[PDB]
RNA sequence: AACUGCGAAUGGCUCAUUAAAUCAGUUAUGGUUCCUUUGGUCGCUCGCCACUUGGAUAACUGUGGUAAUUCUAGAGCUAAUACAUGCCGACGGGCGCUGACCCCCUUCGCGGGGGGGAUGCGUGCAUUUAUCAGUGGUGACUCUAGAUAACCUCGGGCCGAUCGCACGCCCCCCGUGGCGGCGACGACCCAUUCGAACGUCUGCCCUAUCAACUUUCGAUGGUAGUCGCCGUGCCUACCAUGGUGACCACGGGUGACGGGGAAUCAGGGUUCGAUUCCGGAGAGGGAGCCUGAGAAACGGCUACCACAUCCAAGGAAGGCAGCA
RNA sequence: GAAGCAUUUACUUUGAAAAAAUUAGAGUGUUCAAAGCAGGCCCGAGCCGCCUGGAUACCGCAGCUAGGAAUAAUGGAAUAGGA
């Protein structure tokens, strides 16, 4: 519900909240300033990252990761394991002797920031390489594309 | 390996050194310096293999220890000192004043320049940054750190510095239509005029170059050394002028030359 | 020795991997500092590259910042009162990077009295008279009194900080890593996180 | 033992200090006039752009 | 001879281990360390020896011990670019807070708007926090530089108590001082070179008479730490219940080090690669360390295990997968 | 020319980058050759030396780049939440 659900106070490290709030200000409404950055490579910052209130230190827009290296794509298959999803990347492997292909796949775990709210199984995501964020996570979700949906019953 | 390597096997040496096979197990192993290992020419092979002023390494060592070999105006007594590109070697007992620039086969050619030309060199800007107390610096393609440069100078431009002061004399910007030399890769040693630079964010920029004969080629931005304002080089180009001949027309030229002199 | 390598963990699939080399010197660890509160005791350790680190073993003073007033003063650390990692780090009084401590408030209130000229942290007043009256009044000149009044109109402090200054001890948070740098520095808790941590400390009580 | 060689070395060290602080002063002054002339040019180009705006706002 | 410095982490040997491991191509450090070389920087700090401070210890002399070793004890000296300790100069001040006082002001009784300022307290780079503003730069900084408040570890950061070769120049105040060229060595820091380490993507032989594995004792992820050169379950605490698999996980085998390559020879392909180049790993087997920029080193040390040498039986010394 | 592509891929062609050695291959009478990377030309002699080489190709798959767009996959307006 609220964002302070941990044992330690959750805050963006580069925002000073206690900026001498005195009688000349309104009580309220006050809204504490939000740190966000523009990652390069022509990727738009989602508006939910602009005026959201989540704290995520591994978010590419409001956190302390920097995207560099490889930009890949895949299809969401699991959405357990909080703030992290499993995507599947299918590809064809060429075998020279029979001069045909075979179908292979690899899973990678990627960090899904809470600026992407309506993410479902079967969606196509764009991921960017960052520094190691955990034992197995090295990529971070940059853009979510819906697949054959947008209309429900 | 538990630490840094100090040897270099003979077949693992750079190919453009043109070392043979049967005369040893080892290669000269250039010392640490202002040039990279694969992109340099240690003094021993320049003095023994190209100029043939010596026949062994001991002869190289004693003509170095007699303290007349000058690289960029300073006396160097280290026989495996990396000489590197666009660097001036002055003997000034015999009075040669070479300069190290690639020929069109990608190899360091013997190129004699005049004594008035040996005062300066061209350096390529690889970094600009502001040091403490707000004073700017730049780092060249050598290890040279120039303080207080012109504020118009940006990265991967070239600057003409003069030796024995280290000061910047003049510069040209990396711009479309300027003369350049390729300093690495497949087109190493070729000279042409910049026509296009298309940018790839994250990745490397590729620059398209057209030479005098209209043979257009492309290479990475890191292998571009601008050498002249628009069309006129600021240094003396070597024999062949950076124009790469195909094997057929080079065969024809060689046959015509041996027919004239034979 | 103690090692922080990777090749002893299981694979992502859960499979067990075999080591292909002995443990190297570059992948070592060291015993934790476990910095406590006491007279200053710092041991240096020679680290990779020949550089230095500082195991702060016992610390008593620190450099804390008010932040809202931009006043940084060296002050004494009294106690450890909350820790988000472990409660035993509280009950054994261990100084780590994100622990919540109690610091002496006299340098901050002394700066406040010297700067704004209002009595701060006084229960009933007129008790420490031969120092406080001369440090508040000065019988000062006119224009300097005007600039002091201009400071005075923006001198309100929040009630939580007010009652903390009455108690003489302020709640602070470490920001450095003792045992790596040898120092325990930080900032004074204010505002929403002061309310948050006060609520937490209240919550463990009963 | 104090020797006139030792005193000569001390004088040499002080002279190196003198020449490098003179170097710093000269380099800083030259760069000051360079930063005058450059971006004096950039200011006059911005003024030229403003004058171009004024020229194309009255036709 | 000995102290100090440096090197001894390269080279050489072998292929036991090792199956997404090693390794190859690709890419990354905006997530780190780096002796040396090269280029910057080295009066930027206001603060009763400096024409040079202090104590030792080798080699040396001499008295010895032990059966025995590159074993060492006791006594007497003496050095430093070893070990320490510590000025002067620049140095005139400037800048930022502090402000007793003094002057010109609406003036009328005041409200006054501007100015000088005595006295204090701090100042440079590096470190560790916190705040403010937004000189250069990237595709993208919580970058670089700036400003402020402080801190700055006695197993304690810089701010030269070092050494050669030429020997010259100024003298009034006054001839006894003061100045000077070229190096060597040295340095905290920045860059550079040589790298190293950790990561990204794709790629490996046979086996199902190996089909479900992993997860108490970290397995997958989250939050806060600890440690580390840094990113990370690397480790700890508290949480969540994850992660992988017939597109063959997990397990087992290999008479498996990987690759560049080699043999065969229509086109396809099948075998081989211990072996001179590159990468890895090991030094009888495991384990743990010291020193250093760099080693978990074995022509370093410590311990156990297995072999094994000398002994006067108290002890001592070992490591050819270097060349013979 | 700053920006973007009215889907995204596979495919195909091009361009960069894929150590050297080995292989293919150019030049060169090791006395021939296997090799090697060398060599060749005038001296009536000052000649106080001249010319020239040490190419090129290939380097699977994966990754990067620019043209094509047939073939093959895929996507957009149906409760219109359409342009
Ligand atoms: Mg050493
Ligand atoms: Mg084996
Ligand atoms: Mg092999
Ligand atoms: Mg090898
Ligand atoms: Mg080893
Ligand atoms: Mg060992």
């Amino acid at each position: 519900a609220d964002i302070q659900t941990e044992r330690a106070y959750q805050k963006q490290p580069t925002i000073f909240q206690n900026k001498k709030r005195v009688l000349l200000g309104e009580t309220g409404k006050e809204k504490l300033p939000r740190y966000y950055k523009n990652i390069g490579l022509g990727f738009k910052t989602p508006k939910e990252a602009i005026e959201g209130t989540y704290i995520d230190k591994k978010c590419p827009f409001t956190g302390n990761v920097s995207i560099r290296g490889r930009i890949l794509s895949g299809v969401v298959t699991k959405m357990k394991m909080q703030r992290t999803i499993v995507i599947r990347r299918d590809y064809l492997h060429y075998i020279r002797k029979y001069n045909r292909f075979e179908k292979r796949h690899k899973n990678m775990s990627v960090h899904l920031s809470p600026c992407f709210r309506d993410v479902q199984i079967g969606d196509i995501v764009t991921v960017g390489e960052c520094r190691p964020l955990s034992k197995t996570v090295r990529f971070n979700v940059l853009k979510v594309t819906k697949a054959a949906g947008t209309k429900k019953q | 390996a538990r630490g840094p390597k100090k040897h270099l096997k003979r077949v693992a040496a750079p190919k453009h050194w043109m070392l043979d096979k049967l005369t040893g197990v080892f290669a000269p192993r250039p010392s640490t310096g202002p040039h990279k290992l694969r992109e340099c020419l240690p003094l021993i092979i320049f003095l023994r293999n190209r100029l043939k002023y010596a026949l062994t390494g001991d002869e190289v060592k004693k003509i170095c220890m007699q303290r007349f070999i000058k690289i960029d105006g300073k006396v160097r007594t280290d026989i495996t000192y990396p000489a590197g590109f666009m660097d001036v070697i002055s003997i000034d007992k015999t009075g040669e004043n070479f300069r190290l620039i690639y020929d069109t086969k990608g190899r360091f050619a013997v190129h004699r320049i005049t004594p008035e030309e040996a005062k300066y060199k061209l350096c390529k800007v690889r970094k600009i940054f502001v040091g403490t107390k707000g004073i700017p610096h730049l780092v060249t393609h050598d290890a040279r750190t120039i303080r207080y440069p012109d504020p118009l100078i940006k990265v991967n431009d070239t600057i003409q510095i003069d030796l024995e002061t280290g000061k910047i004399t003049d510069f040209i910007k990396f711009d479309t239509g300027n003369l350049c030399m390729v300093t690495g890769g497949a087109n190493l040693g070729r000279i042409g005029v910049i026509t296009n630079r298309e940018r790839h964010p994250g990745s490397f920029d590729v620059v398209h170059v057209k030479d005098a004969n209209g043979n257009s080629f492309a290479t990475r931005l890191s292998n571009i050394f601008v050498i002249g304002k628009g069309n006129k080089p600021w240094i003396s180009l070597p024999r062949g002028k950076g124009i790469r001949l195909t094997i057929a027309e080079e065969r024809d030229k060689r046959l015509a030359a041996k027919q004239s002199s034979g | 020795g103690i090692s922080r390598d990777n090749w002893h963990k299981r694979r992502k699939t859960g499979g067990k991997r075999k080591p292909y080399h002995k443990k190297r010197k570059y992948e070592l660890g060291r015993p934790a500092a476990n910095t406590k509160i006491g007279p200053r005791r710092i041991h240096t350790v020679r680290v990779r590259g020949g550089n230095k680190k500082y195991r702060a073993l016992r610390l008593d003073v620190g450099n804390f910042s008010w932040g809202s007033e931009c006043c940084t003063r060296k002050t004494r650390i009294i106690d450890v009162v909350y820790n988000a990692s472990n409660n035993e780090l509280v009950r054994t009084k261990t100084l780590v990077k994100n622990c919540i401590v109690l610091i002496d408030s006299t340098p901050y209130r002394q700066w406040y009295e010297s700067h704004y000229a209002l009595p701060l942290g006084r229960k009933k007043g007129a008790k420490l008279t031969p120092e406080e009256e001369e440090i508040l009044n000065k019988k000062r000149s006119k224009k300097i009194q005007k600039k002091y009044d201009e400071r005075k109109k923006n001198a309100k402090i929040s009630s939580l900080l007010e009652e903390q200054f009455q108690q003489g001890k302020l709640l602070a948070c470490i920001a450095s890593r003792p045992g790596q740098c040898g120092r325990a520095d930080g900032y004074v808790l204010e505002g929403k996180e002061l309310e948050f941590y006060l609520r937490k400390i209240k919550a463990r009580k009963g | 033992l104090v020797t006139p060689r030792v005193l000569q070395h001390k004088r040499r060290r002080i002279a190196l200090k003198k020449q490098r602080t003179k170097k710093n002063k000269e380099e800083a002054a030259e760069y000051a006039k360079l930063l005058a002339k450059r971006m004096k040019e950039a200011k006059e180009k911005r003024q030229e752009q403003i004058a171009k705006r004024r020229r194309l706002s009255s036709l």
